[PDB]
């Protein structure tokens, strides 16, 4: 589910 | 024409393993287990018909 | 006042499970070491207080001819045990084995009778502390919602959503980051209205 | 009945010994009986010498009990003095264990002993 | 390899009552009857189960020989759960043990061993597995006890003798059911060294087809085991 | 002195009931626990007496307990012995040659108190 | 020519009459090794006239020891007696050779028979158990089997008591046990008296 | 369970694709799909085991893929394997 | 679907899919040569 989710606001 | 069956003959033991399961010499130190993985699905005994 | 005070209730709740966590490891114990004089009777006899009683009114499998077994066990039970001892596969024990063994017993019931001393003791606190919380949800579970959040106060400063869901954080917070249903009774759901209740009324 | 048994005769022992002897030339022995008790964990023992005369003879009891769950023959021989000289160390001797080997030069009169010694058994 | 603290994902094999617990290696597992304690030293498993802790127990191949017919592919094995188990020539419950967990709490298995000093290990080991019955007799004698064993599923023979045929002929007739299972454990050296193991395990083949026992499958078992093969076979009372 | 003046908040009957009953229970125990050690100490000097007197009932009951059983110590060759208390330092580079010394002793004594059907501790004494 | 049958138990000792005897020749049939499997048809060759079941566990012991040297107890002997009649020899069909000899020297006028056919008889009785006692107590075979083998097995061993090392692992388990009990309990009991 | 946790996911993960994380071990082919029902267990290993075939509890991880970090190792090897591999792409 | 994720998760998941690249790669090799011969 790795490709599934993506990831925003990166710190 | 020593060297060369020597060589021959050291190569054909390797291939043997890739032919069939070869005993060699047991287990040493601690199980760990079996390293290539078991298949669940696969049987090698010789069926009787 | 001294009959006011919550410290009391949280460390009950503590202490009622650290007893019953003790009492289950000494039960384990009596079990594995009578276990060899006797090993059928854990089959039997399941309950640790009720096990812990054969002992002490017979140490050894040659007195349960005579021994009786009426007030710990029903009838059909207390033959059940009679005949095992004779055909047990168990070793014979010293007189000196068998006081140790007896003096374990004798922990487990003490432990047992304190510990329904507890129970009792923290139902008369929770009738003085917060009266209203166990007329309406009981005892043990309002004293289980005290001790969650710390204190009478703490719990007071806590909207009802809360109250409803107060033990149930771990399915909690994955349903919010999984976008999933979350729980809807959470430590509540042990409390007797709840249990009445049926189907989706027990949400509501 | 007794402990140390089978005891093998006078006849037995020095046929026995004989391969001891031979092995330890070989490099095919193990003395003493920690080593003995090793061989036995890893299956590379061909049998197991004891010595029916140690003082107390309980300290080698734990070989026969890895022997017999091992399926390995064993057998006692009267004297450790004697023993430990054809073990070719200078010092008795209660256990010995000769390592398998198929590729040894004394493999016929290994097999001929150990066959014996099942017998004996 | 397969470290203390390691974690590994527990799936169920081919075969009722035998599991497979996967990682960087393989490992062959049964569920242990006797939780907590280990038999021969073996590694153990623990999952977390709804919390219950149950256990596992590994199956080494180089200390069972059934373990070696697990891991070499066996078709049929008629040690399953709920049976009822004849195993010849228990020393120990080295493999027993392993064999009480797979028949379980239902299935019992009956320990035949000779010699006594084994033979006190098998009984006190039997004493935590109320599975397990241990007849400390010799397999050439069934009569002996007769009192002791009632009709069984499979009978399991690892007797390393030379007549060890006979054996399992004499306890097959008496104890196992019609279309019962049988499965040998055979070494060549054993019966005879004088000739190759092929001459051996041909030889054996014959002497079951005398004793109405029908082979089905003959593994051999390498890398684990040199000269070694298990023979499964049928025991047809009525007709072959 | 103390009691006379002190901040400490006078607790109820019921309380007070718990603090002595909660105490008695735990003054119990430490009775039974002295009766056990006891119980213990003549157990290993039947049962292992050869063990017993070499290092001590207490450490040869450790022993065995991680061995499993006084039939698994027996078995053990000496240098699993050595490592079998080598986590809570049961024979403890001068002081390394002494507890692998005192290993292989320990060894030879579980065997003569497994394999005797009366054990005695006149070799234990001697070891 | 077989009219009466032992068997030894778990539980005692039945005697079956047989009613009708089963074809020799044609023994390793088919058909009549099906009804030894097959309760109908088994029933028709034999029922129970007689079943003695054993004091207790003593009992038990003392005759699967008997049993397995092929010897008459005294319990043997007297089932024995009261079913077989005199008479020209009445024949009794046993499992063990070895026990033939030893019914024959307490009663010289029963012919012992241990051949195939008997054993067939003896098979069956084994594979239907309990289903033949027709309702009889015989309590539970499978369990009482139990018992035995470990006492069987105990004797030949002659396990004893005075081994077991167990006492010392329990002891010690319990011990560190209770020396965090004692301090945990007693902590708590320095809080609450801490209070006041 | 249904909406399985996403460390016991990206453990199967490690199961099936364990042919790429050592270059010097292979095994035979198998296709080993997540099955119905499983488990997830420690090891325990015996007192005997202690230097031998023993963990540090520090190293020790609760989930399969967190030791395999762990490993300095694998590590530095995957790092090489996949610079050379996004190179080519 | 967008998340916001710690730095260990990051880690993990940004370990998962070095390993999935480098299967897929000797996957691959593996059958090209297989195929070739």
């Amino acid at each position: 589910e790795d490709e599934d989710e993506e990831e925003v606001l990166a710190m | 024409s020593r060297v060369k069956k020597r060589k021959k003959y050291q190569k054909a033991q390797k291939k043997l393993k890739s032919v069939r399961a070869v005993y060699s010499g047991g287990q040493s130190g601690v199980y760990e287990g079996e390293k290539t993985g078991i298949k669940k699905g696969l049987t090698r005994s010789v069926k009787f018909k | 006042s001294a009959d006011k005070v919550d410290v009391m209730i949280i460390q009950a709740i503590a202490l009622l499970d650290d007893l019953d966590k003790e009492l289950n490891t000494y039960a384990m114990r009596c079990k594995e070491w009578y276990g060899w004089h006797f090993p059928e009777l854990a089959k039997i006899v399941t309950d640790s207080v009720a096990y812990a009683r054969i002992i002490l009114t017979m140490g050894i499998r040659s007195k349960a001819s005579e021994t009786d077994l009426s007030e710990i066990l029903p009838e059909e039970i207390e033959e059940r045990v009679k005949t095992a001892a004779e055909v047990s596969m168990g070793t014979e024990i010293t007189q000196t084995d068998l006081d140790n063994i007896n003096a374990l017993a004798e922990q487990i019931v003490e432990f047992a009778a304190y510990r329904e001393q507890l129970s009792n003791y923290l139902s008369a606190r929770m009738k003085a502390i917060a009266p209203n919380l166990t007329q309406l949800v009981g005892e043990l579970v309002g004293a289980r919602l005290i001790a969650h959040s710390g204190s009478l106060i703490s719990l007071a400063k806590s909207p009802a959503s809360t109250i409803q869901i107060l033990g149930a954080e771990k399915a909690l917070f994955r349903a919010l980051k999984t976008k999933h249903d979350t729980p809807k009774y959470g430590l509540l759901y042990h409390a007797s209205l709840v249990g009445q209740a049926t189907g989706k009324n027990k949400g509501k | 009945n007794p402990k140390a048994f089978p005891l093998a005769d006078a006849a037995l022992t020095q046929q026995i010994l004989d391969v001891v002897q031979q092995a330890a030339n070989l490099r095919q022995l193990k003395k003493g009986a920690n080593e003995a008790t090793k061989t036995l964990n890893r299956g590379i023992s061909e049998f197991i010498i004891m010595a029916a005369d140690c003082e107390p003879i309980e300290i080698l009891l734990h070989l026969p009990l890895l022997c017999e769950d091992k399926n390995v023959p064993y057998v006692f021989v009267p004297s450790r003095v004697a023993l430990g000289r054809a073990c070719g160390v200078s010092r008795p001797v209660i256990a010995a264990s000769i390592t398998t080997n198929d590729a040894s030069a004394i493999k016929t009169q290994i097999y001929a002993v150990k066959d014996k010694i099942e017998t004996l058994l | 390899g397969a470290r203390g603290g390691a974690k590994v994902v527990i799936e169920p094999h081919r075969h009722a009552g035998v599991y497979i617990a996967r990682g960087k290696e393989d490992l062959l597992v049964t569920k242990n009857m006797a939780p907590g304690e280990s038999v021969y030293g073996e590694k153990r498993i623990s999952v977390e189960e709804p919390p219950t802790k149950v256990e596992y127990r590994v199956w080494n191949p180089f200390r069972s020989k059934l373990a070696a017919g697990i891991m070499g592919g066996l078709d049929e094995l008629f040690i399953a759960p709920g049976k009822k188990v004849l195993y010849l020539g228990a020393a120990s419950g080295t493999s027993v043990s392993h064999v009480s967990d797979v028949v379980g709490p239902e299935g019992v298995v009956y320990a035949v061993e000779f010699s006594h000093r084994p033979g006190r290990e098998l009984i006190s080991m039997a004493k935590k597995r109320p599975n397990i019955i241990p007849i400390i007799e010799d397999a050439r004698h069934p009569q002996k006890y007769r009192m002791l064993i009632g009709m069984v599923d499979c009978v399991f023979a690892d007797v390393a003798q030379p007549d060890q045929a006979r054996i399992i002929a004499l306890n097959s007739h008496m104890f196992l059911k019609d279309q019962g299972g049988v499965v040998i454990s055979i070494k060549a050296n054993c019966i005879d060294s004088t000739v190759d193991a092929e001459t051996v395990f041909a030889r054996e083949v014959q002497k079951l087809r005398e004793e109405r026992i029908k082979p089905l499958e003959q593994l051999t078992l390498e890398p684990y085991e040199r000269d070694h093969c298990i023979v499964v076979g049928r025991y047809m009372r009525s007709g072959l | 002195d103390n009691a006379r003046i002190s901040m400490g908040q006078d607790i109820s009957e019921t309380d007070m009931e718990n603090v002595c009953v909660f105490a008695q229970r735990v003054a119990s125990l430490a009775d039974y626990r002295r009766q056990l050690y006891d119980y213990l100490c003549e157990k290993m000097h039947t049962v292992a007496p050869n063990l017993s007197e070499l290092i001590g009932e207490v450490i040869g009951a450790r022993l065995i307990s991680h061995a499993g059983s006084l039939t698994n110590l027996s078995k053990q060759a000496a240098s699993t012995v050595q490592i079998l208390g080598a986590e809570k330092a049961l024979f403890r580079k001068n002081k390394g040659r002494i507890s692998r010394y005192l290993a292989n002793k320990c060894s030879m004594a579980s065997r003569i108190d497994n394999y005797s059907e009366e054990p005695s501790n006149v070799f234990g004494s001697v070891l | 020519p077989i009219e009466y049958l032992l068997f030894e138990e778990p539980t005692g000792y039945a005697v079956f009459k047989v009613k009708l005897q089963q074809d020799d020749i044609g023994s390793r049939l088919k058909e009549v090794q099906e009804q030894i499997n097959d309760f109908g048809a088994f029933t028709k060759l034999i029922e129970l006239v007689s079943f003695a079941p054993f004091k207790g566990a003593a009992e038990a012991l003392e005759n699967a020891n008997d049993i397995s040297e092929g010897l008459v107890s005294e319990s043997l002997k007297a089932i024995l007696d009261l079913n077989l009649p005199k008479a020209k020899n009445i024949t009794l069909a046993i499992s063990d050779k070895n026990l033939g000899p030893s019914i024959k020297e307490e009663f010289p006028y029963v012919d012992c028979i241990s051949n195939e056919l008997a054993q067939d008889l003896i098979r069956g009785v084994r594979l239907h158990g309990e289903k033949l006692f027709k309702g009889l107590q015989s309590g539970d075979l499978e369990r009482a089997q139990l018992g035995l083998g470990h006492a069987y097995s105990r004797a030949k061993v002659k396990f004893s008591v005075q081994k077991n090392d167990n006492h010392i692992i329990q002891a010690i388990a319990l011990l560190d046990q209770l020396d965090k009990d004692i301090n945990t309990f007693a902590m708590r009991v320095k809080e609450w008296y801490g209070w006041h | 369970d249904d909406n399985m946790r996403r460390e016991v996911q990206r453990d199967l993960l490690l199961i099936k694709h364990r042919a790429a994380l050592d270059p010097k071990r292979h095994y035979k082919k198998q296709r080993w799909e997540v099955p119905e029902r499983f488990a997830i267990g420690t090891i325990i290993e015996d007192k005997s085991e202690f230097y031998s075939s023993r963990m540090n509890r520090k190293e020790r991880k609760s989930t399969i893929l967190e030791t395999l970090m762990g490993d300095e190792a694998s590590n530095k090897y995957f790092k090489r394997k996949y610079n050379e591999i996004q190179e080519k792409s | 679907r967008a998340v916001v994720l710690g730095g260990d998760e990051k880690k993990a998941r940004s370990f998962i899919q070095k390993v999935l690249t480098i299967s897929k790669a000797k996957d691959s090799k593996r059958k090209e040569q297989k195929a070739s011969q």
